[PDB]
């Protein structure tokens, strides 16, 4: 092992996984395999989920999200440091009630950036960020007209502003 | 001095394999220094390349429609989906290919929409320049294009891309 | 060790094999191992296969398959992620019953892309891609003239068309 | 592991942290990762924070500093080598009456050094760094003007500067 | 350790070796040491030998075919993907009965590809080619003159073939 | 000047090693000068290189069979299954060959199905080239392909390839 | 550790040493290590020295003999795989009556291959080749002007031709 | 860990270390090391000191000799190898009576072969190479001017002559 | 210009060291060239190289002795085993060689056994042609070249190799 | 043009700097051409080089023993064991030297017998070839060559590798 | 063509930055062809370099006072310990100076014992080579090198270095 790869095996008997890197093909893999590790342990806890990526792919995310929804367990998101357009999906994505975010947070709404066969991998982008616009809707419940004009803009947010937008519930400034 | 030279002084432009961005600019040069020289004398093109882009493709394409001199197009070798369409660009009459040749056509080469975009505009760009000269629609050349089809001098001669084909000139 | 090589190992006590890479002369073996590995600890329990690939050969998912119907257990091939054109013959290959997916699943049925004897490299690849499509089609049920249609069209497939095609059995939206 | 990976791993079980580079968004996660394990093992005690950085990021820097807010023990900021531009913001950052600092130690009052959205990235920049000269005005009690016209000049400090200031409050030459 | 360099650990307590790529210097020795270990661990049981080799040298698997005769338990080898030149000596090298196959094995019969010492480095070669169509012959019970026919076409077998050559004596369909 | 200057200066051609897409733009650009200077007058070749491409090959020897001026193939040294369908393409007569020559005939060099399917076609093509000329059929020579056939200047005087063998012209 | 670096550290502690590599001045330091391990463990029992090299120095391989002369174990070498101008030499160092050979051994009788300090560096090597000439007629017993002739044709052996020359004393066929 | 890494472990809890490569800057601080812990570990055993080094620095030996001499053991030196101009002046270090070498060991008695501070380092080099000179001849018992003409003559020795010149006091033929 | 330029005014020949498929196609070319030029003329040729390939000697050997110009080998440092050939391959009576001169004799450099074959066979080659100059059998030659044998200019001229020691001609 | 052309063009050819297997083919060309242009004119060689192989030394040691005009060593820098046996194979009274000249005389540069064999052949062939001119014994310069001697331009005149020792031709 | 031939047509030699043993052959080269061409002349030197090498600066210096031209060194911007002797070298009374120069005067560039030995010769040598033209003595040279010594142009003048430093001959 390593001195960072000690620290996160111990912190993962306490139920606590982390993302500090841009999701992709490999990160995504070791987070659902963590998540589902954690279910199979114990399926009446919750399992912390502290965000922190500048960054990342949609079609590793989405995996991520299903894994999500598909664990019993109540994931309680973190906004640690900032979320580039694949942070706040997984931010928003936890239990109504359990999605903090810490004050200095800076939550960015925005898509993902992305031979022969561009033309099947134009189509399956374009059935899967539409789908992304609807959950963001139904998560933040703002309409779903919002999303789609705060996206191009790169608008970025504060932890005040998102707690009034709906990403978030709570402004954890001093708890435990 | 190099054969290149010789042939150049004979009005010769001979196009070099894989053209691109760098190798466009010394094609499209040629074109504008034999039409000063002589300007109803025609120019020769023997086609020799396995492929190249598109953004200098169409550079080229209305160059050699620009100049007042006539080109005669003769296909050396192959044309892999790029060189084709300068085959089938020339005079009509004087696009030649020798018997072994072989008239590739394919598909040519946020920044996923936009690429996609773009893709598509430059594939529907070439099928409406194909069909232009080959007095053909976009729909068939469009169905023909999708499939790595492979055509044979014989082949092109009754498709539009070529009119005559190169016979022997052995004396024995 | 490391930190994803741990999270696998601890995964593997409770009978749950990945697949996150695309197969090859090298995650086979390892597959295979594992299979064999959880059929001789115990030959009365199932065997969690969560399949996400983007990619792979048939030479050496020929072997994967052979393994899983060699092992007494009962695969359950779940579609974690993406499958295409190697992810949708394991994930058929499960037992009936037992052959989920995620709702945000991507299954592309596709055929595999691929000196002096290429013939027999020729011959050997036709030989075994015609048993591909007689197990694709007994898999899935439906006539063997479909799939050699859908196969090089591309067609990619959502969680709901894969469920009514014969590839899934069903959508795990919120279990356990 | 290794030997300076099991030093620290021995000195964790003392609830020990160190910081001996730049902190970046690799720092920054392993030293929130550790905050929050030393936190939930105990919400009793005090995390001793040994600051040695010649320079660093406030994008990641930030992160830490709502890590240390958020646990609830009480941070005992020390420092041991010298602070540039980043080291000093943590090292204010503890509770008063627990920043102290080793007598040869050199506190660099500095702001950190930092396609088409660079004007967005020049926007995010100048959010955060007003900021961070609001909370350094409220850590040290100087006024808010004195840090401004102390930050661009690169003024050095000293262990008895630094004391006078409002960085520390005391310095530690023979102690435990 | 790695998660590939556990599982087979873990095989080997079950008495299960592997042999999953090109056999040369290097995994002839590995596999003759796990042999040994076998067999010095307990001489009274089987040892399951997979085979899955796209090629390799003769000169080092001769070494593993002594090794293999030298152990005095019960080698039962398997062939799990494709024989190429060097996995068909081996897996006709097990005892009679206990040489099995799967349903979608390959198993190529063909001889191995292969300064100044050239003469003696050819001399070498073809004493122990000649030994290699003598053991063949011997296992198979094929008469000598058809396998000195059958190595230069590169003719490919498959399950049902080899069965009635005389490579493997069972097809594992659906077995423990 | 170098050499290959006074010699191309007497219209000779001498073909590099290991000729490729790079390599045969120079040897056809030379064809085409020297059957515009003088249209009567033999082209000689010396042929020297370990193998080829085939892309280019079927580039170069429709491009000898296409000038008036007759190509007269001298073989130095050896010729792996590239060189020896340009040496077989000569005039019939002028074929030469040292003593010491080495014609060798091998076998020449979803991307599994279409490139085996290339792979054939352009085998049984230059099968039926190389029977066009040495008067064969083409499944003797695909059964003398198969193998790494090496055939002697003796050897292939008889074959089809070469005609006759130079001797030494030494006075002493 | 690893796969291979496990199994030969099981062997060890059932007194097995191999040697598959080239003897250098490496391995030779690893051979007599586990020498003298092995005779430091236990003084009264045999090491079972499988010799399998292509080649190698004299200079390190003169330190692995007078490390085998020196432990009071009965060392047991066997020919594993082809011992070419260095492993013979181990081979026939091992006690009279315990030097084994596999039945398809190959040993090559030979001599190893081998500024300004170029005369004493052959002056070095032409007083120890001439000790490996007399220590080569003391173990096979053959008269010394016999190596001398055989050693620079390269002649080739056997496992009979060997067991005749007086490299080994007996033929493993079937054995423990 | 590693294989060569865990017999060298293995035997230094037997008091045995090892010296097979040329001393530098790295290798003489393990060997100090090591000397430290085990008079640390017990004050009244013997330390095994196998020597085979084919060169080296003097600077280095220097330190690894004061740490032999500041040892309250009794160090028992062996020519394991070759010492090439730092093998022999570790060899001769050890206490007189257990100075022993194999009977095919070679000491070369020679000197170690070795900006703007050239100056500086010459006259460093010549205050510890006439500081050799007189250890070499206080251990030797040999006469001072002898080993100034047996040094640049690159004078090679046998373990028959090194015995009678004063290197060492015994040669191992058969012992435990 | 350079000194080689001057040599070859003078019909002068300066093979390079380290000859190998890359190196032989311009001392080829240098051969026939000269020869076409003035064919009655000796052309000499200072022999100076450490060794090289044989699929490319065997082009300069018979391309050697089918020149009608006379060959004048003289040995100007060491030929280890492929520039003693030619050495041996020039006009008898014209074979000069240094007195500090080492002519140098030894072995000569499925893929295994079809590779000792051709050595096998590229060997008894070399063997005849060594042979057939210094007057010898292949087997005395066979049994001289299976050791480094290292000849010298006095011991070479009884060999056969070379037919006269060139002497120091200076005037103090 | 460059002085080097310039210096050639009055017979002066300048040695170059690690005189190796590659730079020897060019000082040995030189000497065959100022050779046959004027036969009668001294050759000067400056020499300056810090050393380099022995199997080219004794291809250039000959050559300057070979032609008829005489040679006048010049030693410019240094001579590290290499450029010392040609300073001193120039003609008796004119080998000159620099005042700051330094004559290095050192040891110059189954494959472990064999290489040892033929350092000990070329280091007694040096040896000799020293001794030769000089006039001195071999026991002598064999005592003085184990050590790495270091010869000043006035320590060196009465050794015998040069003559007499140029003085500065300076008006002011 | 290039400034540097105008230059040496007016018998200028620029010396180059960083002078090593490949730069010094073609500095000394220049000298030895325009003190053939014209041998009462000047030669001017503009000295320009950051340092260098000993082992080839002893080679140039004896080189400028060999030649019977008188050399008139003008130093351009600094001289790091090497290009300063050069720049002493010079006749007395033409050694000019840029007002804005800088004469750097600081320490030059068994392995151990002979390598400091050979720092120690070559570094006495430098210091009698300054004494003898500054007309100072090698203690106080020596006793001045130790430390990074930066002379300007006024500071060198009444050193000995250089006589005169030149003025601005602007005439506005």
């Amino acid at each position: 092992l390593s001195l960072t790869d000690s620290v996160y095996e111990r912190l993962l008997s306490e139920r606590i996984i982390f993302l500090g890197s841009e999701v992709n093909d490999e990160i995504a893999n070791r987070l659902c395999a963590q998540i589902l590790l954690l279910a199979a342990e114990d399926a009446s806890k919750d399992i912390s989920l502290y965000i922190n990526s500048p960054g990342g792919s949609i079609s590793a995310g989405m995996a991520i999200y299903d894994t999500m929804v598909l664990a019993p367990c109540d994931i309680a998101t973190y906004a640690m440091g900032m979320a580039a357009s694949m942070g706040e999906f997984l931010l928003a994505a936890g239990t109504k009630g359990k999605r903090y975010a810490l004050p200095h947070a800076r939550i960015l709404m925005h898509q993902p950036l992305g031979a022969a066969d561009i033309a099947i991998q134009a189509e399956q982008f374009a059935v899967i960020k539409k789908e992304m616009f609807r959950l963001n809707a139904e998560f933040t419940g703002q309409p779903i007209e919002r999303i789609e004009a705060d996206s191009d803009r790169d608008r970025w947010f504060t932890a005040a502003e998102a707690l009034e937008y709906g990403f978030v519930d709570h402004i954890i400034t001093r708890a435990h | 001095s190099n054969p290149y030279n010789k042939l150049f002084e004979e009005r010769i432009i001979f196009l070099g394999v894989q053209v691109d961005d760098a190798s466009a600019n010394d094609i499209m040069a040629q074109l504008l220094v034999l039409e000063s020289l002589d300007p109803d004398r025609d120019i020769t093109m023997y086609i020799n390349s396995p492929g190249g882009g598109f953004t200098s493709l169409m550079a080229i394409y209305d160059t050699m429609q620009y100049v007042r001199a006539d080109i005669q197009t003769v296909c050396l070798g192959q044309a892999a989906s790029a060189a084709a369409v300068l085959l089938a660009a020339g005079t009509p009459g004087k696009r030649m290919a020798l018997p072994n040749a072989r008239v590739l056509i394919h598909q040519p080469s946020s920044d996923l929409e936009i690429q996609a975009a773009e893709i598509e505009r430059m594939r529907t760009l070439m099928e409406t320049t194909l069909a232009r000269h080959t007095g053909k629609d976009a729909g068939v050349i469009r169905k023909d294009t999708d499939r790595d089809k492979i055509l044979t001098a014989e082949e092109a001669k009754d498709y539009g891309i070529i009119d005559t084909v190169l016979e022997y000139r052995k004396l024995s």
